[PDB]
């Protein structure tokens, strides 16, 4: 059944920076040594990024706007992000899609979802082994669904820093869920790296359904049959722009670097230029825009 | 520089579509038939 | 000039469900319209030829007398019927019930929309009430979106019951009788949509492919992309999800070949400079090159 | 919507889908009936 944690402490909402973070493959048109602009919608350079959190008391898994699509980071070392919900009333008046690693397969379901208030998988300390859980209560007008092959999660809460960076993009448009996803090797006490990281398509879901609104599915460490706690573990919300970026493809056809032309004037120059390099001097810009 | 830049700059400008929707001509050719594909290729044979 | 002819589609043995698309046994509503994908087949559509006829076929961003020459990346058909008056709705930039609350194709669509007459089966002589379409919305839908909600309507935009006066239940059932005028009968739409050539694709015209010929000028047609060049084995590294390779001049300059996913470069036939030495026409028609 | 099928429905001049966001100087309706094989008449540069 739906249970709730109780005393849990508000969501800080701390504020962080994204770096460089968020590029991803605009088409699938293989490009080498080339410098491509291009026009989308892209995460800002060094935009502001709200984090939650899942340690002590803290559960961390509001519901938070989806706007023009979003860049979701996480930072683990336990596995404890699982996935997400996507929908607009985020209940069973409107169509809603879970995306979620069961800890075997990777299950995409869109339908009608009952959904708790308080979805979470369950993850026992004692020998690391997921328990039955709810994360939505019904569904009745699923209209796709989608299990990938099976593999083994490994459960289990983990000592040290966080070691896996795991980045998402997600972007609805004209039908289609669109997510690209990265993977990083990290060993960050807390916050978001900085550094790049291009992310692949891995995924476009043809929904079409109106997205508003999501909520981060994580999972919950009981000490006890009849009590709630929490491993270490954060993930990181940025918003999507539309925005014009130079791209970057190297030799083997991967993209190692990019350039937000409206971060400054000096990105609009290097933009304008179509080049990373600027000699010294002095060099007309666009005029001042309001 | 000068002469090297302005034949490079030539080749780049093929990439420029010219109020065509596809500035690759074999794209064209593939997609459309005779009549649209004519239309479609005066526009980049105006432009180039 | 090329001599030889090259032709490269994947290796394709199923024909494409024209007859669990086109002949279904139930279709949607239009406010629950419903899509499905298609992969892994061979669209020779003339067998349709002999089953169904076509009051209305649309193609846009590709010419109807090339279907037969090209391959479909990202193939889903759209399944629904309306009314024979909002059939003309159907269509890129149209206003209307069905195009503001129902069914919104993007102003960039590439695809194809078929229509056809479903009067026999779809209306009854008492009134086949099952197809519905959505009257009221707070705003117009999204392009290829969907909004199969029923929650009770109200013109001021506050929580509604159906009693009240200024409430209503935002979806109407066409009422489509044998004896209805054309502009009332049902019609089974199917709308396709696809993209052609700049991805990879398992669904492909009925063509047949030959042997690949390197390092001489032929007229190639990969996956539908046609073109005249030279054909030789590449260093380039495809990812999966990345058929086509481009250069700077945006001209297609390499290729992973559908069978044997060799990557090849594609290069022009035409290359070198050629002058003409004369000593004039009238001294003597002897030249030097 | 709610009142009126039409089977024909054509603008010239400006988008069906911006009518919304505009605002209209001069408006007059003409009104009469006509033929079905006639209706295409009803358009600039047609003859019969
Ligand atoms: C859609 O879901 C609602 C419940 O509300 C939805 O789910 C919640 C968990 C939250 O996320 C909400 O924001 C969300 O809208 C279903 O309505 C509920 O149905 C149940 C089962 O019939 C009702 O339980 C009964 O209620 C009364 C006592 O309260 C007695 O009849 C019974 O003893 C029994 O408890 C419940 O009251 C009702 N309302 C709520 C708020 O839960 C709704 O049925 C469902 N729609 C479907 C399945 O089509
Ligand atoms: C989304 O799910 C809802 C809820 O299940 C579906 O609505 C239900 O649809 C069924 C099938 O049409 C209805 O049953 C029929 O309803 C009327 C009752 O007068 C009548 O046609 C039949 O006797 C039969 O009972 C059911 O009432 C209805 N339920 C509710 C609560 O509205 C809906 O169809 C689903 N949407 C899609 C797009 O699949
Ligand atoms: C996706 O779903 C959301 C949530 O259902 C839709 O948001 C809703 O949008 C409508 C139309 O804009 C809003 O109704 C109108 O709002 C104001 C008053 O608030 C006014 O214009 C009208 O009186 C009317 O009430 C509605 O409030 C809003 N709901 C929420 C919860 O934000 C959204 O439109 C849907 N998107 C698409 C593309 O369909
Ligand atoms: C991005 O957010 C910051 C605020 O983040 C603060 O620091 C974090 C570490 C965390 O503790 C957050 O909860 C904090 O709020 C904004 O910085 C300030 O923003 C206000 C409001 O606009 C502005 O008046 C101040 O000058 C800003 N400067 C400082 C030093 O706080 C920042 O503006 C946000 N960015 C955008 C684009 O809105
Ligand atoms: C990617 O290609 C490189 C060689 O290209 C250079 O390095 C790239 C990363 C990029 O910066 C290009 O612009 C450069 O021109 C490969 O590098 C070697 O790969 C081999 C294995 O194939 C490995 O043993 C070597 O250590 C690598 N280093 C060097 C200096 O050669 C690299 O493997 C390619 N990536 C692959 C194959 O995944
Ligand atoms: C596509 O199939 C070809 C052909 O192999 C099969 O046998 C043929 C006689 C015919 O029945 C085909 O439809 C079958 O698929 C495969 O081509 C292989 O590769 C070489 C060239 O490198 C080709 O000349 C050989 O005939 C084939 N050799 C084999 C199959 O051992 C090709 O690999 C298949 N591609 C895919 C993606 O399945
Ligand atoms: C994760 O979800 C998958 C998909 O639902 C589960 O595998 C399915 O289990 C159901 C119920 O027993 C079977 O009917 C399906 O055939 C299974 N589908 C497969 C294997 O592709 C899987 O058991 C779940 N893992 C958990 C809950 O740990
Ligand atoms: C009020 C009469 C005079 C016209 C008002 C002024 C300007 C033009 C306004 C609207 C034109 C569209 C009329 C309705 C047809 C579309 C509806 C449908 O597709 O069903
Ligand atoms: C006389 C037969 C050969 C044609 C004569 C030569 C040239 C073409 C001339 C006329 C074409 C129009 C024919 C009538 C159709 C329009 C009348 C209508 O809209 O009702
Ligand atoms: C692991 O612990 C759970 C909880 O007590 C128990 O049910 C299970 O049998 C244990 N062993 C496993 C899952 O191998
Ligand atoms: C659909 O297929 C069946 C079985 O082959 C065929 O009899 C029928 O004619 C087809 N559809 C229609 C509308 O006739
Ligand atoms: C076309 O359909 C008719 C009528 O059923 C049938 O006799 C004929 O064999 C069919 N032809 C082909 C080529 O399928
Ligand atoms: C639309 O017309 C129907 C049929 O007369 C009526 O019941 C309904 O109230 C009308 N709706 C509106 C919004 O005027």
């Amino acid at each position: 059944k739906c249970l709730d944690f109780d005393d849990r402490t508000p969501p800080a909402n701390t504020q962080f920076l994204s770096s460089h973070r968020g590029v991803y493959y605009p088409d699938d048109i293989f490009r080498s040594n080339v410098l491509h602009l291009v026009q989308d919608h892209f995460l800002p350079f060094d935009s502001n990024v709200t984090r939650f959190i899942t340690f002590g008391l803290n559960f961390d898994n509001p519901i938070i706007p989806f706007k023009d699509g979003i860049y979701f980071a996480a930072t683990e070392k336990s596995n404890v992000i699982r996935g997400w919900v996507f929908g607009s009333t985020m209940n069973n008046k409107s169509q809603s899609v879970i995306i979620m690693n069961n800890s075997t397969n990777l299950v995409i379901r869109a339908c009608n979802f009952e959904l708790c208030d308080n979805p979470f998988f369950v993850v026992l300390k004692s020998n690391n082994t997921q328990i039955p859980s709810y994360i939505f209560n019904n569904a009745f007008n699923c209209t796709f669904e989608y299990v990938s092959k099976d593999f083994n999660l490994d459960l289990g809460e983990k000592p040290g820093n966080f070691k896996d960076l795991r980045e998402f993009v997600f972007r609805n448009k004209d039908g289609f869920l669109h997510v690209y996803s990265g993977y990083q090797p990290i060993s960050a006490a807390s916050g978001l790296p900085t550094g790049f990281n291009a992310l692949k398509p891995i995924f476009k879901l043809p929904l079409g359904i109106n997205i508003t609104n999501f909520r981060t599915l994580l999972t919950a460490f009981p000490p006890r049959p009849d009590y709630w706690g929490t491993s270490a573990a954060a993930y990181f919300v940025g918003y999507l722009k539309p925005t014009t970026f130079m791209l970057k493809y190297d030799e083997n056809g991967t993209i190692t670097d990019a350039v937000d032309c409206s971060q400054n004037p000096l990105a609009e120059l290097k933009c304008s230029v179509k080049s990373f390099e600027i000699d010294k001097g002095i060099y007309q810009t666009s005029n001042f825009r309001v | 520089n000068q002469n090297a830049q302005a034949l490079n700059t030539l080749v780049k400008q093929l990439s420029s579509n010219f109020g065509a929707i596809s500035s690759v001509l074999n794209d064209i050719l593939s997609r459309l038939d005779k009549v649209e594909a004519e239309v479609q290729i005066d526009r980049l044979i105006t432009g180039r | 000039a090329p001599s030889k002819e090259v032709v490269r589609f994947p290796n394709i043995t199923n024909l494409c469900p024209f007859g669990e698309v086109f002949n279904a046994t139930t279709f949607p509503s239009v406010y629950a319209w419903e899509r499905k994908r298609i992969s892994n087949c061979v669209a020779d559509y003339s067998v349709l030829y002999n089953s169904t006829s076509f009051s209305t076929f649309k193609c846009y961003g590709v010419s109807a007398t090339k279907l037969n020459d090209l391959c479909f990346s990202n193939v889903y058909a759209d399944s629904f019927v309306v009314k024979g008056d909002d059939v003309r709705q159907i269509a890129p930039g149209q206003t209307g019930v069905i195009a503001d609350y129902n069914y919104k194709l993007p102003d960039d669509f590439t695809g194809c929309v078929l229509a056809w007459n479903t009067r026999n089966i779809d209306a009854t002589q008492t009134g086949n009430y099952n197809y519905k379409y959505r009257s009221l919305r707070h705003g117009k839908l999204r392009p290829f979106e969907r909004d199969i909600s029923n929650v009770p309507f109200s013109p001021d935009g506050k929580p509604c019951t159906p009693p009240a006066f200024n409430c209503y239940w935002p979806l109407n059932d066409y009422g489509f009788y044998i004896t209805n005028g054309i502009g009332y009968q049902p019609y089974r739409v199917v709308v396709l949509s696809f993209e052609l050539l700049n991805a990879p694709a398992t669904v492909c015209g009925p063509k047949l492919s030959t042997d690949l010929i390197k390092n001489q000028c032929v007229n190639f047609n990969f996956n539908g992309l046609t073109g005249t060049g030279v054909l030789t084995p590449s260093s380039k590294r495809f990812q999966p999800f990345q058929q086509f390779g481009r250069d700077v001049s945006d001209f297609t300059d390499s290729v992973r070949d559908p069978k044997t996913s060799e990557i090849l470069d594609i290069s022009p036939c035409s290359f070198g400079g050629v002058s003409v030495i004369t000593p004039g026409t009238n001294t003597s028609s002897e030249v030097a090159v």
